[PDB]
DNA sequence: TCGGATGTATATATCTGACACGTGCCTGGAGACTAGGGAGTAATCCCCTTGGCGGTTAAAACGCGGGGGACAGCGCGTACGTGCGTTTAAGCGGTGCTAGAGCTGTCTACGACCAATTGAGCGGCCTCGGCACCGGGATTCTCGAT
DNA sequence: ATCGAGAATCCCGGTGCCGAGGCCGCTCAATTGGTCGTAGACAGCTCTAGCACCGCTTAAACGCACGTACGCGCTGTCCCCCGCGTTTTAACCGCCAAGGGGATTACTCCCTAGTCTCCAGGCACGTGTCAGATATATACATCCGAT
């Protein structure tokens, strides 16, 4: 069992996600906020993968699902199958 | 868990109340197989008849119905060959609230006047109807030459 | 003339089902033909990809339920799944 | 004598070095460990293909991107140059993610 | 269930499923229809309307009404919490919108 | 005061409230029997027969399901029915 | 039968409705201006597609079920008028 | 003596009339003339079914207010009450329109 | 054209014309295939890849990289106009961003 | 045993390179990226097609549902080129 | 706090047309039967996923000094809301014409289906060059100090 | 304004490695040819609904005056992010090992497509009546100036 890992999220992380993005100047209640929202997506991605894979009936989540799911949200990803 | 402690309060109360011109039981020492006995209705084309049918209560009651049949053959437009019956409150109605004595009248009304909405024997149903004269005659002839 | 096919008596039939009073107006009746086509679209078409990812050929139930954990969210999903296999469990035997 | 940038240059020059780039930011092995919790939440007893974490942390990593550019235009819309939760915040809302 | 009835009958419903059956063959979506898909699938049209018809018959008796019109859809489909995820993009016509006033607008306590 | 033992049972299967619910329609019914007459029926009231699919999901959604108050009602007039009523 | 800025037929009062449907309480001058255009945007980009379904099905009536099928392929779509 | 409301009562007043209501706010005709203006545009010689025109205007209305319920969110983010042209485009901007 | 030859070649296109045929048959699009419509598919997917091809490999030699990788797809996807509205929502594993620094947030005197 | 054959692009993606930068190669990632991308504009065309023949309850996807569902589905210069190739693409083949 | 003044909700007749219901029929849904191939079950096999060291070292965590931006406060001058008198054209009803959507009938050329057959394309092997990398050197922004 | 020290970044050359592009063998699916049922093209007829026009009412748009609330700019404060040096935690990598479960092949059977026959569920159509819209006249709530 893990527990506590969406502090792996580190700060100089999300640091560098913001540099990317055109981010000047980060305030420290950004952070937290972050991690926040990023779990919510990841919980949305993830429990359909998962539903591809019941489906299946297998036990391993191969690339194939997670494209499917992000491509069923909208978020079409290309680089890995479909 | 609970199937046990059902099919004592509705035995308990088939002791303390008898059904409404009926009467029920657990035909052997197990408490889902059962048989009843039904009495006719003065306002069912059946007067006077006394008919036995068999219940049989599921794994999952209340939240599941118990099937009943008749086992006497009647000639009846919800009642088939081997003597199913068509009730809504047994297939889709059934609320787990019930009790033994609710189906038991429901199922009395029903004798009280037969359902051919839904029909399990077509040409009973039909004839029933169309013309109720010589329907009442032949319900009559079958409860009182197998009802008695 | 030409006969169209709609869900309005069905519709009708369960508003009187479940409010034994209340009509429902004409607009809110195409309101309603409208929602089911939909989803009906929506839940037929991702069975379908699912029964294309999976190489299978055949719409079974289980695929339309996968299609429906996945199109309705979390407590809808529960129950509709739920009604439904009961239906088919009732249907069957 | 010790010679320091001045507040606000490091923070441009970081800007270019991450936007000339493409490898990934986020570590890979807490990644991991995230998607692995998230999904024994889900349904237990599960296995990853590699792939799919990688195209996992392709999509986080593409998501958050681009919620920092509109959190971004966001914060220079209200006149200044910091961003805040209420920034993220509205672009979420506005953006029709959460409503 | 024994029952040679018609199959929404048959499997209790209230939608059809000889016309569902046939939607799902006569439709592209797949070669083969399996016997059980269509039952399945007007069980779960079935229980989306009765939420939301019950939703809209409970908005209209709000408005002292004993006709849902679509501005009592709108109602309904907005104010549930999933009914509004599973139709967010959805735009019901005549359906006006919830009626709310931003907080930082409502005049000053004076 | 407090109704006795014997209306405090379920109304279904005569059982304590052990987790009791109140519905919409003022009725109450232990969590197994709820959870039964809702996952394996027409999601109708037991009693006057009244939908409460919508109030069930707003409910459970938030884990708002169980009624706190008259479970501790319960708990402290009649604990020892609860906890013989805790082991099935 | 040609016809010439017709986008002034939305007049500063109708914006001024919308936006207090909307939610709004006080409105900048320039807005008006703005939203014309806006709006324009939006309906040349239903139009093209409903008249490329009229185009296909060889009519010369765009139906509504035309429109509908233009809005739909937009992600915005629209119940009560058909499908 | 001329009782005059204060300005920003009956901007409030008719936010919540407008809201308690469901009929159309463009008027018809107008919007109509745009409508096959538009379209002769596109393609010459063309006919309009009166509801396709009904669809469109019910559509163009939502998207409206849809688009200034996100403008005044804007508006508000940047600590004012007034909604002005930077505020629509960056709602455009955000949510996706054109980029 | 007539001939008697593979129907990509008679087509003059270098996509395959008897592989779209029969996925057009087992999709499931619809229930019969018009004999014209697979080519005339090919022939805009060739097309659309020699676009971004041509795109791309500009972009690659900028960088003075004689090999498209993921970065120059991307650069040439964002950088055109229709092609950038055509794959608005599609995420391009690998492919960076286009570099953009608000003007706001630019040192001043 | 034998490992099944995967299909793709790949081979025709190179030609067309080839035509365009006689001299410029391809890495693999890029090839699977123009792969997918390939895959899902196919799908989106005849995708787009089916409901287009499916409106107007023809069972046959002709060329012309290719060609509306191509100027449905593209922008303006993209879709005008696309059209000319498919339609030079089509007589070409059938004369 | 406070009494006018105005917009709003409320109770009451009334009246009309939209909705709910009954009917004929007819077309689509249900029932019986046959065949065949799609899916399920079993067996196996080897690809790759989890798990585990152990060493290096890039990267995170922490603390500190300060300076620059967040934010509050004042002010002021304009843009905009409110109200009103006036002018415009929308809305409605009614009428007339016909362009074109829709439906039926006939006929054939197009696509499905099936047996053969043969080369394009895919899997596997492999090798030389493009790109990665490191080290040094050239230069170019940046900051302070005048 | 300027110029000079200090980091940082861009160029350039040598070395190296692994993977991109090409070759070869072979299976299997794309092609060819023939047959056949029917979807679809086309002519013809119908008649529904869209277009054009007109006249009248009155609601909404409009142009204007004016007072004022607030948008915008300025100042001042202070506190909280940034840059940086130092230390400590853990990612990453190269390696090895076990085994599990994804993928594959062979067989069998039962579930569904296809066909024919038959009949009632539902649909277009017609009809009556009350739910709701309308108009009128009230009570009531809320705003605002002035105490
Ligand atoms: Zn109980
Ligand atoms: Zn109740």
């Amino acid at each position: 069992v893990l527990r506590d890992n969406i502090q792996g999220i580190t700060k100089p992380a999300i640091r560098r996600l913001a540099r990317r993005g055109g981010v000047k100047r980060i305030s420290g209640l950004i952070y937290e906020e972050t991690r926040g929202v990023l779990k919510v997506f990841l919980e949305n991605v993830i429990r359909d993968a998962v539903t591809y894979t019941e489906h299946a009936k297998r036990k391993t989540v191969t690339a194939m699902d997670v494209v499917y799911a992000l491509k069923r949200q909208g978020r079409t990803l290309y680089g890995f199958g479909g | 868990g609970s199937a046990l402690k059902r099919i004592n309060k509705e035995l308990s109360d088939l002791a303390r109340d008898p059904p409404a011109q009926c009467s029920a039981g657990p035909v052997g020492d197990d408490m889902f197989h059962w048989q009843a006995t039904i009495m006719g209705p003065n306002d069912s084309p059946y007067q006077g008849g006394v008919f036995f049918l068999t219940i049989h209560f599921p794994t999952d009651y209340p939240f599941k119905p118990p099937k009943v049949a008749f086992t006497t053959r009647i000639y009846h437009p919800n009642i088939n060959s081997n003597g199913s019956i068509c009730l809504d409150i047994l297939r889709s109605q059934w609320s787990p609230a019930l009790t033994i004595s609710k189906v038991l009248l429901s199922i009395c009304s029903l004798l009280c006047d037969p359902n051919p909405d839904d029909p399990l024997v077509p040409e009973i149903a039909r004839i029933y109807k169309t013309d109720r004269d010589k329907y009442n005659r032949i319900s009559r002839e079958w409860t009182q030459k197998y009802a008695m | 003339r030409s006969r169209k096919e709609s869900y309005s008596i069905y519709v009708y039939k369960v508003l009187k089902q479940v409010h034994p009073d209340t009509g429902i107006s004409s607009k809110a009746m195409g309101i309603m033909n409208s929602f089911v086509n939909d989803i009906f679209e929506r839940i037929a078409g991702e069975a379908s990809r699912l029964a294309h990812y999976n190489k299978r050929s055949t719409i079974t139930s289980r695929e339309i339920q996968t299609a429906v954990r996945l199109l309705l969210p979390g407590e809808l999903a529960k129950h509709a799944v739920s009604e439904g296999t009961k239906a088919v469990t009732k249907y069957t035997s | 004598k010790p010679h320091r940038y001045r507040p606000g240059t490091v923070a441009l020059r970081e800007i270019r070095r991450y936007q000339k780039s493409t490898e990934l930011l986020i570590r890979k092995l807490p990644f991991q460990r995230l998607v692995r919790e998230i999904a024994q939440d889900f349904k237990t007893d599960l296995r990853f293909q590699s792939s799919a974490v990688m195209a996992l942390q392709e999509a986080c990593e593409a998501y958050l991107v681009g919620l920092f550019e509109d959190t971004n235009l966001c914060a220079i819309h209200a006149k200044r140059v910091t961003i805040m939760p209420k920034d993220i915040q509205l672009a979420r809302r506005i953006r029709g993610e959460r409503a | 269930s024994a029952k040679a009835k018609t199959r929404s009958s048959r499997a209790g419903l209230q939608f059809p499923v000889g016309r569902v059956h046939r939607l799902l063959r006569k439709g592209n979506y797949s070669e083969r229809v399996g016997a059980g898909a269509p039952v399945y699938l007007a069980a779960v049209l079935e229980y989306l309307t009765a939420e939301i018809l019950e939703l809209a018959g409970n908005a209209a008796r709000d408005n002292k009404k004993t006709r849902i019109i679509p501005r009592h859809l709108q109602l309904a489909i907005r104010n549930d919490e999933e009914l509004n995820k599973l139709l967010g993009r959805v735009t019901i016509a005549q359906g006006g919108v919830l009626p709310n006033i931003q907080a930082v607008l409502l005049p000053k306590k004076t | 005061a407090i109704p006795s033992l014997s209306e405090c049972q379920c109304g279904i299967c005569m059982e304590i409230l052990v987790e009791p619910v109140t519905l919409p329609c003022n009725h109450t019914l232990c969590k197994p029997c709820f959870q039964s007459t809702v996952e394996k029926a027409s999601l109708c009231c037991p009693f006057c027969r009244r939908r409460v699919s919508s109030w069930t999901r707003y409910h459970t959604r938030r884990n708002s399901l169980v009624n706190v108050e008259l479970w501790t009602i319960i708990q402290k007039h009649y604990p020892r029915e609860c906890k013989l009523r805790a082991s099935g």
